[PDB]
RNA sequence: GCAGUCAAGCGUUCAUAGCGACAUUGCUUUUUGAUUCUUCGAUGUCGGCUCUUCCUAUCAUACCGAAGCAGAAUUCGGUAAGCGUUGGAUUGUUCACCCACUAAUAGGGAACGUGAGCUGGGUUUAGACCGUCGUGAGACAGGUUAGUUUUACCCUACUGAUGAAUGUUACCGCAAUAGUAAUUGAACUUAGUACGAGAGGAACAGUUCAUUCGGAUAAUUGGUUUUUGCGGCUGUCUGAUCAGGCAUUGCCGCGAAGCUACCAUCCGCUGGAUUAUGGCUGAACGCCUCUAAGUCAGAAUCCAUGCUAGAACGCGGUGAUUUC
RNA sequence: CUCUUAAGGUAGCCAAAUGCCUCGUCAUCUAAUUAGUGACGCGCAUGAAUGGAUUAACGAGAUUCCCACUGUCCCUAUCUA
RNA sequence: GUGAACAGCCUCUAGUUGAUAGAAUAAUGUAGAUAAGGGAAGUCGGCAAAAUAGAUCCGUAACUUCGGGAUAAGGAUUGGC
């Protein structure tokens, strides 16, 4: 799952449709991501693609700096909002949605994580856990 | 294996059973049941909801044998 | 003109006619392919499913992230009381097919597939098997004719085989009859084993064991005549339409002027013979044994059963299988368990699984407790016991 | 529109790796025309939505052959239609053009499939506006705005459901015939390995997961909620209290059971015969040759295994077969 | 400069409900816009009571975008009569 | 009576208790509803539905024919004793 992502990924509940405002929570200047793609699931008839916790999705940013707004950019989701089943068997959601910028390869624009982070993205992402805090 | 307790009533939540509520402030919250986590979201209070262990520690009701 | 947007095939044309099974006992259409050399041994398995359960244990499949660490999968259980053997079935083979010679039958029938020959048991003379019974006589001359004629002759040997539906807890009174195949050497050994095992019992302990894999073959639950959408998975309509949106739109084109078999109409919904392969035994339990729900890790005397019972089942008082996951048919239906037909390797077999805890919380209910101890303890005293 | 023959030339050299002028032979009926056979006591003439099937001139996937193929990427070609071929901005649009994902975003047919299946945005009645034209009434494949979409209970087909008769009744079975389903990708390792001057850069085996699809099931999570189950709230009525009525399921919270969700979970088999192609032995052709006799391996192919139904005029085995 | 008219289209306005060519060109709005807006204008064929340009308020008028809101939709499921 | 109210909701007087019935609870419907997460991606078009909603207090822009816009926008409060 995603390319630059160390492992795979066990599937975990859609939320995040394309057209899609979750937050950022990094410190890139931006503010919202609107998810327009997803780097994954390919297709079917009148099925939006959606994403996950640890997806890597192509986004653009309505509220935020100039400079990021207006081009479409990379984004690996770390909250998801809709509960989800690990395994080990606890369903768990987050208040809120969230994302951070990236490059497609897997690096952040930002330096810091405001908030918590899924351990399946902070996993998934290395670079995403060196700037993340907490997890779960 | 690790049997977690309730935020809300004090109840032993099993595995496979219930939710997990991680807020913005990373505190992670507990429920055996969409009934504690409803009141949670309602933005009730354990202490004057009846049913539940911090309001009958408050009020010292049944324990009357552990302190 | 062409489809514009090519999309797949909703629903699956080899489980056509979707129509209703001939009887709640689904056909055992394909038993194991004998081996020679091995014991004899019953292929299959005759049981009732119970319901279902949440299972604790630790997996053991390396290269996977949550390897040596927890998971909380899902378990069905299906009450097994000993299926006792009355009859032997020969069959031989022919090139219209395998062609039923003779049937054997015990001396002794119970009052149970007794009442399995009978559609109105409370007005009978409850006739059946009585110039049987008298065929013995002294030996069993003819008797031992038949058996003769199939050790002979009969390519395959089947043992007709019953339930002890009364100590099932259903109101049925009426039990299972099925044909079971033995696999094993020498038709003759088969035979004699079946003449020993006249009117003796056979446990599960026998015919199946921990993490081996299994196919259930049920009936499924029935939901009546249902339209297309929820039958096959159709598109609704839009909310404009006039004259039904819960419908498929095009039936067919005008040439062939007709509807084709492959179009999505209404119709019945379940109640049809499914075979679910590859559901591996987590637990093969007896009723005889207390702490049938108990744990190396747990150790805590507690029987499967949850609090107040398996809902519209009741207690667990028998041997049981605990099977991997979801398996056709709800509950009080008849399954039959039989041993897989191929050899698999795959590593998701091979796997012993280890359990760690079984939920016996009352499924009646958001149940928080697993005993009534751990409820007087959390608890204390209420004004009742008191 | 698609495909061939020919071969001047291009391609560093070299006609044919890949292209291919001058010419020429053809297929196609998804273009547009030509025609006017049918229909004017009416065959509902755009497009989209929905659903199924078919074809193949194969976009991807399986197996291969060729290269101006070192690797990687790419190009040409074959057997192959088994399986799949998307989400969106603008437009009524078919078409088109962009964004993005994807293994890939191939083309087409079925009364230019599909209106007693929808819609009705367009076109193409009547109202009205403009511009040009016209003395005018009025005209315009020019633009604009508004503008009733009827009937199935019949036969057939299809989906499901019963059923007389074949001594009666009951139980267990067989199996003809019909159907059939699984699909694709990423990561890790193989391996900074092979290959290559270097830049760059694989693959088979294996493991873990996921995509699309399908069949079930409901332990859990979620939804639903006349359990009108518990509680609470408003107005009014029952003198008050208790307990209740009405408010077209009065409202709110929780809510068992049941139904149900890629919004949840489980599962989705193994062999044989072959195509292409590569080969064996071996003549024709006292050498050579996969081929002519014979033969080996071999594809997502075919047939079985397996799975579904079961012949209501296809079978078998067994039980009991009625006197007061 | 020349031909020519009764006069030769004025002030203003525009790809407008009027622009064929046309999805005109530039900008803005969007990830992407045959839509929308703002500008440009030898304008097939704009134009002054066959009224021109503009206009606060009003409009079951036509239209674009934003917020909120939602089963319109992803993707359907359940209940009642 | 509630309430600003000849609104809606309930009641007294007065009048009706009539409209074919019974049994069941399949599909499809008509009418009413509810839905996780997303939120106009749906559609020609947000059609339909949701959301808002009374009163008190605060606060209120552009533009303007100075009259309006304006309930602009946007916020708080509301029971019983």
């Amino acid at each position: 799952s995603g390319n630059g992502a160390q492992g795979t990924k066990f599937r975990i509940s859609l939320g995040l449709p394309v057209g899609a405002i979750m937050n950022c929570a990094d410190n890139s200047g931006a503010r919202n991501l609107y998810i327009i793609a997803v780097k994954g699931s390919g297709s079917r008839l009148n099925r939006l693609p959606a994403a996950s916790l640890g997806d890597m999705v192509m986004a653009t940013v309505k509220k935020g700096k100039p400079e990021l707004r207006k081009k479409v950019m990379p984004a690996i989701v770390v909250r998801q909002a809709k509960s989800w089943r690990r395994r080990d068997g606890v369903f768990l959601y987050f208040e809120d949605n969230a994302g951070v910028i990236a490059n497609p390869k897997g690096e952040m624009k930002g330096s810091a994580i405001t908030g918590p982070v899924g351990k399946e993205c902070a996993d998934l992402w290395p670079r995403v856990a060196s700037n993340s805090g907490v997890v779960v | 294996m690790k049997v977690e307790i309730d935020s809300f009533s004090g109840a032993k939540i099993y595995p496979g059973r219930g939710t997990l509520f991680v807020r913005g402030d990373s505190k992670i919250f507990r429920f055996q049941n969409s009934k504690s986590a409803s009141l949670f979201k309602q933005r009730k209070n354990p202490r004057r909801i009846a049913w539940t262990v911090l309001f009958r520690k408050h009020h010292k009701k049944g324990i009357t044998e552990e302190v | 003109s062409h489809r514009k947007y090519e999309a797949p095939r909703h629903g699956h044309l080899g489980f056509l006619p979707r129509k209703r099974a001939a009887s709640i006992r689904a056909r055992v259409k394909a038993f194991p392919k004998d081996d020679r050399s091995k014991p004899v041994a019953l292929t299959s398995f005759l049981g009732y499913k119970a319901g279902m359960t949440t299972i604790v244990r630790d997996l053991d499949r390396p290269g996977s992230k949550f390897h040596k660490r927890e998971v909380v999968e899902a378990v069905t259980v299906v009450d097994t009381p000993p299926v006792v053997v009355v009859g032997v079935v020969g069959y031989v083979e022919t090139p219209r097919g395998l062609r039923s010679l003779t049937t054997v039958w015990a001396e002794h029938l119970s009052d149970e597939v007794k009442r399995r020959f009978y559609k109105n048991w409370y007005k009978s003379k409850k006739k059946a098997f009585t110039k049987y019974s008298a065929k013995y006589a002294q030996d069993g001359a003819g008797i031992e004719r038949e058996l003769a004629r199939i050790k002979k002759y009969a390519s395959v040997v089947r043992v007709l085989v019953h339930t002890q539906i009364r100590k099932t807890p259903l109101a049925q009174k009426k039990a299972h009859l099925a044909e079971i195949q033995l696999n094993g050497g020498s038709i003759s050994e088969k035979v004699d084993w079946a003449r020993e095992h006249f009117e003796k019992t056979v446990a599960v302990d026998s015919v199946f064991e921990q993490n081996e894999m299994i196919d259930a073959i049920a009936v499924t639950k029935g939901h009546g005549f249902e339209g297309v959408t929820h039958r096959w998975g159709t598109k609704k309509l839009p909310r404009k339409t006039h004259r039904g949106l819960r419908k498929v739109a095009c039936i067919g084109a005008w040439h062939p002027a007709h509807v084709m078999w492959s179009v999505a109409r209404a119709g019945q919904r379940g109640y049809h013979s499914r075979t679910s392969i590859n559901h591996k035994i987590y637990r093969v339990g007896k009723g005889d044994d207390e702490a049938n729900g108990a744990t190396s890790f747990d150790r805590t005397k507690k029987t499967i059963t949850p609090m107040g019972g398996f809902v519209h089942y009741g207690e667990i008082k028998n041997d049981f299988i605990m099977v991997k996951g979801c398996i056709p048919g709800n509950r009080k239906r008849i399954v039959t368990l039989r041993k897989s037909l191929y050899t698999n390797t795959s590593r998701k077999a091979l796997e012993e699984v280890s359990l760690k805890w079984i939920d016996t919380a009352s499924k009646f209910g958001k149940g928080r407790f697993q005993t009534p101890a751990e409820k007087h303890a959390f608890m204390g005293t209420l004004k009742k016991d008191l």
